[PDB]
């Protein structure tokens, strides 16, 4: 998968996955707020050593 | 739980969010200032333990 | 002296308007539980000749001409009324269209008694009102009984 | 003698015809089935054991 | 198709004619008589509102009943996911019955005590740590009230029948999963619900097809699968002679 | 007066198909709940 590139503003966080894999070069960035249900969920989808790596 | 158009919620939330935002620090990047009655803004933890005779 | 008050306000039945004549010879047909005769129209509209009025009530879907004898009936919207019919009808059915209760009536009038019992039978899927039990559009019970489990236990199961 | 692919997009008004397709291929296997002689019966060869 | 599937819609049925509302039944009912279908030609059809339709809906999202899926062509359009639905209703039933086994077995055990005057219930432990130095009663530690027994001995048999009765009304449940774990499923999609499109309206404004994107990665949950007779018949001949000549 | 308006509407909507309820009450001066149970009954 492709990850966006998250711009902090206001009290939120947007995302923009220009992802350069259309049949041309893909110039569609998803400014797609992201939930914190999913921020939750991918957080608890985290190795036990990635925390160890992360300083957790 | 009742009719949610999907017009309110964000804004909702956003406002819940932003309210436990407020409670937590006030001393925030300049956008809300988020103040009760009266016109003294109300003071959060961060300004309660902050320096010069807050707690510590 | 009242007789003859409505005879003097009578309207002439050469009425402004041959949709007005004919909605009245409707009114007619309707008021009337049988099927009437064409000189039944000839009473009540005082022409005797075949119209172009006429010709549009015999052109008219719910007023049915008699080949056999002349006697115009009314036609309904539904030809429904036994409960029988109305669930062959409902078994029948091809989208999930409910079914006013008015236009049942017409035809069947001790229609709502039949769908308050079928409802009763829980053979139905009734639309009721909140203000009270009305009865509204209507669709074919497809599963089993509607009042399936004791309130208890889908009482538990809510607060499950 | 083609692999479908959704790649392909093909044309809907003829692929909306896709399922009734299927569904008679389903009615046309259900034609084609009928009993087997035992003498060459695989069937009864594997329900040996 | 396959009658396992049918087996799935007529639980579906049962599941919402037995322990949801009327409204429920028919929403879901309509939907499986139907395909996806958009918002307001389910207003067109049962003549209803926003109003009526949100906390319905609401609920079906709640219990992750019905996927709602929405496109621009925005409009909205609603169909069963099977795996997540069945996991849903899987684990509501588990969670039912063990609740009410667990039910049965802390009724089995003895009853306890409370004091009402603080209405507040004692265990039979903390009754014997309460007793009175006469080894008989039971005092209270702050309302110094005599302990009263709790009630719950005779209904321990009413619980149990209530549980052997309520496996029984569940039973029909129980077998179709049974014959659903039997089956193999496959997950509904939107566009599969299109292929089994189930048109209510010949004036539907929806375009219920499937537009999908280029250049778009975008991920979302709810979505994720990791004689005289004779004569005529020779002057019909003789026509033809002559039909030929000129020619 | 139902007779009366009955064929009166129908020269109305004869002059214009589009007549509003509006233009209707100005061309009627009538009780307003007689007019309209008279105008559903035939048009809108």
């Amino acid at each position: 998968n492709t990850q966006p590139t998250i711009r902090k503003d206001g009290l939120k966080l947007v995302g923009s996955w220009k992802k350069d894999r259309a049949t041309g070069d893909a110039d569609e960035p998803e400014l797609r707020v992201l939930s914190t249900e999913e921020i939750l969920n991918i957080f608890k989808h985290i190795s036990v050593k990635d925390f160890t790596s992360l300083g957790f | 739980h009742n009719g949610a158009p999907h017009h309110a919620i964000e804004e909702a939330e956003s406002l819940l969010q932003f309210h436990v935002a407020t409670y937590m620090d006030n001393d925030i990047a300049g956008q809300p200032q988020a103040l009760q009655k009266s016109g003294r803004p109300v003071k959060s933890i961060r300004a309660r333990l902050k320096g010069k005779e807050g707690r510590i | 002296i009242a007789a003859a008050a409505l005879q003097a306000n009578q309207t002439d039945i050469s009425k402004s308007h041959d949709s007005s004549k004919l909605l009245w010879a409707t009114e007619y047909i309707q008021k009337k539980g049988k099927p009437v005769l064409v000189n039944e129209l000839l009473d009540y509209l005082s022409m005797k000749k075949d119209d172009k009025v006429i010709e549009l009530l015999k052109k008219l879907d719910r007023i049915e001409f008699d080949p056999k004898k002349g006697t115009f009936k009314y036609l309904s919207t539904y030809d429904v009324h036994s409960p029988s019919e109305l669930l062959k009808l409902l078994r029948s059915q091809v989208t999930f269209k409910g079914i006013s209760c008015k236009d049942l009536k017409d035809g069947w009038p001790q229609c709502d008694e039949t769908i308050n019992q079928l409802e009763e039978d829980s053979k139905i899927l009734v639309l009721r009102t909140k203000k009270d039990k009305t009865p509204r559009y209507v669709w074919y019970n497809s599963g089993g009984n509607l009042k399936c489990i004791d309130e208890e236990f889908v009482k538990m199961w809510e607060n499950v | 003698g083609e692999k479908i692919m959704q790649n392909d997009r093909g044309d809907v008004i003829i692929d909306r015809y896709l399922t009734l397709d299927q569904e008679f291929d389903r009615k046309d296997d259900d034609m084609l089935l009928h009993p087997v002689k035992k003498i060459i019966d695989l069937d009864g060869n594997i329900q040996d054991d | 198709d396959r009658p396992i599937d049918d087996i799935v819609k007529n639980l579906l049925k049962f599941v919402v004619r037995g322990f949801y509302g009327g409204s429920f039944v028919l929403v879901l009912d309509a939907i499986l008589f139907h395909s996806v279908l958009a918002e307001d030609d389910l207003k067109q059809l049962l003549s209803i509102n926003k109003t009526e339709l949100g906390p319905l809906i609401a609920r079906l999202r709640s219990d992750r009943l019905i996927s709602i899926h929405k496109q621009r062509e925005e409009r909205v359009y609603y169909y069963v996911k099977y795996p997540h639905a069945i996991d849903a209703i899987k684990w509501k039933v588990h969670q039912v019955v063990q609740r009410l086994k667990d039910d049965l077995d802390k009724n089995s055990e003895p009853n306890g005590y409370m004091c009402p005057i603080c209405l507040t219930k004692y265990t039979q432990l903390e009754a014997v740590q309460l007793l009175n130095f006469d080894r008989t009663e039971f005092l209270c530690s702050l309302c110094d009230e005599p302990l009263v027994e709790d009630d719950s001995g005779k209904k321990n048999k009413e619980k149990q029948d209530k549980l052997n009765r309520l496996m029984d009304q569940i039973q029909p449940i129980i077998d179709s999963l049974k014959k659903i774990d039997d089956s193999r499923i496959e997950e509904n999609t939107f566009e599969i619900a299109l292929a089994r499109l189930i048109p209510p309206q010949n004036q539907s404004h929806a375009a219920y097809t499937y537009n999908p994107k280029k250049g778009s990665t975008m991920f979302r949950p709810g979505d994720s699968a990791p004689e005289e007779r004779e004569n005529e018949k020779t002057l019909n001949d003789y026509y033809a002679a002559l039909a030929k000549k000129q020619a | 007066p139902k007779k009366e308006i009955l064929d009166y509407l129908f020269k109305l909507f004869d002059e214009y198909d589009y007549w509003s309820l509006k233009g209707l009450k100005e061309r009627t001066r009538q009780p307003e709940a007689h007019l309209k149970e008279c105008l559903d009954k035939v048009a809108t």
